[PDB]
RNA sequence: UGACGGAGCCAGCGAGUCUAACCUUGGCCGAGAGGUCUUGGUAAAAACUCCGUCGGGGAACGAGGAAUUCCUAGUAAGCGCAAGUCAUCAGCUUGCGUUGAUUACGUCCCUGCCCUUUGUACACAC
């Protein structure tokens, strides 16, 4: 069996599925390695967990995720989204919980919009 | 809230909102901007039994792992919490720790 | 919770079609109780009846508002989102601030990428008693749909003969108080079903002394609308017209939400059979 | 429809009309068009195929 | 020819002040449509 | 969500405000892609002209043009 | 003008020609069918 | 014959959803090795298409 | 507040054996009706992103006065595809997406509008 995890990402309408799995230490988003998305405004809005948890976080497993849906803003939005779940989902499911609550505390310092995207309701009055 | 936050606890200062929710989890969040400040995952320390009719392990047993209620002391320091479990538990908040677990 | 309207919704209309499946009862007992108070023979059927015959005692203790408000009808007071309907044009805009003035209780929503699903939603879930939505053309409007948001009825009318306020004259400013009321010529069923939503779709009991009227007439298959403030003297009643008047035309009644396009529907104007103009309310 | 009438004088005087497509289909002449100077739009009972033939009863 | 449905109405003097009368009318009476209160 | 309480638009960041306020214009209505590359830009300049810091440039220059006592038409 | 004319006067021609119908149709049936029924109940009585 | 959207395909129900089984492209090994027999057994698949059409047509 | 050439990349609605033009030169065939071929002229995803280049219009007009009208969050304003639903809509109408702010979230002073001006409810409290 291959140590093997699963999450989602969602802005506005637009998916991002990825797996997360113990391997070569690499991160592609759908078949291209992430330094090639290509907005550029937008790259380090898509590394964001990466550099906040530091690398080698990263160098023991892989990542591999594919978006659709949406538009550039959204999509970037939906792989940071993707990303930073899968990586506490595999955190905790075969390592350490304390890496688990702590990279938990680390997102959630920064910006809690990395795990539970707002379902952004209409609104009445 | 990841879960249904079915016990809630409010702050002397009125700041801060602490929330339990049936994943295990209590939540401190804060309140003028809303956002989640401080958690506590307490799923794991809790004594929860096994029922004498059950047929299945108190371990995989999910009928009693969440805390159903939660009080803050008064120097806004301290929670203690309980539920339809075996146990009381204590926990201290700037840490995010327990202090101690009754039976 | 859609959970819960789902399954509210799925008992209503079982409810309803046992309640279809059992109004022949309803008329036999009623000729049971007649014959029993005037002591007449039964016919063979019912004569020749046991069951009925013999349970016809908890039957003989049993025993107007329209279904779907009747457990509302007098108790909240119901509340309007009124929305426009999608990039609209500054008249239509006008005309969107004036009927939101029309009624008491309600409230405006511009419409922009609030998809219906969505805003069908939001309502049910804050809690909106009734959702109204106003297509125009080329500034003009056409089109009035009034939706139900207890999984009610949808009522789409047209609306043709518009006058707009701000159009007409510098003539101030409305009086919004809770209003009076006139309904005049509605016959069928359907015309006491376009009256229930209405009249729900209104506020309950005004104060006995109010000052303004809005009525509803019927002319020949066409609903008029009017507002108008009244000053009694002592030798008649002179009143002044005020708010739009145009003239409305139902056609169709969706039992459904609006958003639906699938629910079941009650009526829809035949307009190419073959008899269409000899008859009214058709 | 393209050719009962050439001219949009013609068809404003025809217009909310009734007509029956050699289907048997009916439906009603509606409005008068701009850029052509004699088609008008009909609205009908169902899709009314290319492959038909309208006509307009006259005494 | 025939045709298929009766055109919409125009308003003039005449509707009005049939539909101000028949309004006159009803207000002298004070006959009333309305939702009343369920009380209790 | 900076705009839904009376001062999450306070606790924003600045550098995201004044992105904000510079994509508001008459045709700059929704490029905000345009908005922020064009203040990166902009801080370009500042840095290699005015050798210290961008935002620290930045900050002072909000402090020090903030309006300190206005006026208001009596009745 | 010419729609709401025509109209009108079409439904009136239409309910008028029904209402005549039923009157002759009925017309024949009371009375031919009264005495029929007079002259049957003569013929039973032989 | 009929023909459904992606959402109500997507949402069906599981026991009543349906299958749509798409051609294989990739020519598979036992497609490629399976040999089909030729002259008398060509002719008689042949009648044998023939007779049944006939009766299922008399039928 | 730009123009132009190549690049870069991402949507959501919709799927009825039904969806779609007319004039024109002349060939052949055809008893004809007509058919085939020629034949000439007129009707119908954007923005965004990285590289490169340039540096007033054929009498009117250079972002549109005075007054008045609408607007508080996926809202203002941009931007393209699609459908045409028994009323209404092709001079258009309605959906579906993507990009996404500024500033009050207060006050009854003005402008109107409402209300009440008797606790009646059952404590403790004014």
């Amino acid at each position: 069996a291959v140590p093997s995890v699963q999450t989602f990402g969602k802005k506005k309408s637009a998916t991002a599925v990825a797996h997360v799995k113990a391997g070569k230490g690499l991160i592609k988003v759908n078949g291209s390695p992430i330094t090639l998305v290509e907005p550029e405004i937008l790259r380090f809005k898509v590394y964001e967990p990466l550099l906040l948890v530091g690398l080698d976080k990263f160098s023991n497993i892989d990542i591999r995720v594919r978006v659709t849906g949406g538009g550039h803003v959204s999509q970037v939005y939906a792989i940071r989204q993707a990303i930073a779940k899968g990586l506490v989902a595999y955190h905790q499911k075969y390592v350490d919980e304390q890496s688990k609550n702590e990279l938990k505390k680390a997102f959630t310092s920064y910006d809690r919009t990395l795990l539970i995207a707002d379902s952004r309701r209409p609104e009445p009055k | 809230v990841y879960s249904d936050v079915l016990a809630l606890s409010m702050r002397p200062d009125g700041k801060e909102v602490a929330v339990s929710t049936l994943k295990g989890q209590i939540s401190i969040f804060n309140i003028e901007d809303a956002k989640q400040v401080g958690n506590i995952d307490c799923r794991k320390d809790i004594i929860s039994g096994r029922f004498n009719q059950d047929r299945f392990t108190a371990k995989n047993s999910e009928r009693s792992k969440f805390f159903t209620t939660i009080h803050y002391s008064f120097d806004g320091m301290a929670i203690v919490a309980g539920g339809n479990n075996n146990s009381i538990c204590l926990y201290d908040v700037p840490n995010e720790v327990l202090l101690k677990r009754f039976i | 919770m859609l959970r819960r309207q789902a399954r509210e919704r799925r008992e209503y209309l079982y409810r309803k079609a046992q309640e279809l499946q059992d109004s022949q009862l309803q008329q036999k007992r009623q000729i049971i109780k007649q014959a029993l108070a005037q002591g007449k023979p039964l016919p063979k059927e019912l004569a020749e009846d046991e069951s009925l015959q013999k349970d016809f005692r908890y039957d003989q203790s049993l025993k107007q508002v329209d279904d779907e408000y009747a457990a509302t009808s007098g108790i909240m007071d119901p509340r309007i989102i009124v929305t426009t309907s999608r990039d609209p044009s500054t008249r239509l805009s006008q005309f969107a601030k004036e009927i939101k003035l029309l009624f008491p209780n309600a409230v405006r929503l511009n419409r922009g990428n609030y998809v219906m699903p969505n805003l069908v939603d939001a309502c049910k879930k804050s809690g909106t008693t009734d959702l109204v939505v106003l297509h125009e053309h080329r500034g003009v409007p056409t089109s009035l749909t009034i939706s139900h948001f207890p999984h009610g009825p949808t009522a789409q009318f047209s609306l043709h003969n518009v006058v707009m306020r701000h159009d007409i004259i510098n003539a101030g400013n409305q009086s919004e108080v809770n209003p009076h009321l006139i309904f005049d010529n509605f016959t069928t069923a359907l015309g006491k079903r376009v009256v229930c939503i209405l009249k729900h779709l209104f506020n309950a009991g005004p104060k006995k002394d109010s000052e303004r009227v809005i009525t509803f007439a019927n002319r020949g298959d066409f609903i008029s609308v009017r507002q108008h403030v009244y000053v009694r003297t002592r030798e008649g009643v002179e009143i002044a017209e005020v708010g739009p008047r145009f003239e409305m035309r139902l056609f169709e009644l969706r039992l459904g939400t609006l958003e639906n396009k699938d629910a079941d529907v009650e009526w829809q104007l035949r307009r190419f059979i073959r008899t269409a103009n000899k008859k009214d309310y058709l | 429809i393209k050719d009962m009438f050439s001219s949009a004088m013609e068809v404003a005087r025809f217009e909310g009309a009734q007509i029956k497509t050699v289907s048997g289909i009916r439906g009603e002449i509606k409005r008068a068009l701009s850029k052509p100077e004699g088609h008008y739009r009909a609205a009908f009972e169902d899709k009314i195929l290319m492959s038909d033939i309208v006509i307009l009863r006259s005494w | 020819f025939d045709r298929t449905a009766k055109p919409v109405p125009v308003i003039t003097s005449e509707v009005t002040e049939s539909l101000e009368d028949m309004i006159r009318r009803r207000i002298q009476d004070s006959n009333f449509d309305d939702l009343q209160r369920r009380t209790l | 969500r900076y705009a839904n309480k009376r001062f999450r638009k306070a606790q924003c960041p600045i550098i995201e405000r004044l992105t904000n306020s510079l994509m508001m214009n008459g045709r700059n209505n929704g490029k905000k892609l345009k908005a922020v590359r064009i203040i990166k830009h902009t801080l370009d300049i500042i840095n290699v002209l005015t050798d210290q810091n961008p935002i620290q440039v930045v900050v002072d220059a909000i402090t020090n043009t903030g309006p300190r006592e206005d006026t208001t038409r009596v009745g | 003008f010419e729609a709401r004319q025509r109209i009108e006067e079409k439904n009136k021609e239409s309910s008028d020609y029904h209402a005549k119908m039923a009157h002759i149709v009925n017309t024949i049936n009371t009375e031919e069918g009264a005495e029929k029924n007079k002259y049957e109940r003569e013929r039973k009585l032989r | 014959g009929l023909k459904v959207p992606k959402a109500v395909q997507k949402e069906l129900p599981f026991k009543s959803q349906i299958h749509q089984m798409k051609p294989q492209k990739k020519k598979t090994y036992m497609a490629k090795r399976a040999v089909v027999l030729g002259g008398d057994e060509k002719k008689a698949r042949s009648f044998i298409q023939k007779v049944l059409t006939i009766s299922k047509a008399k039928d």
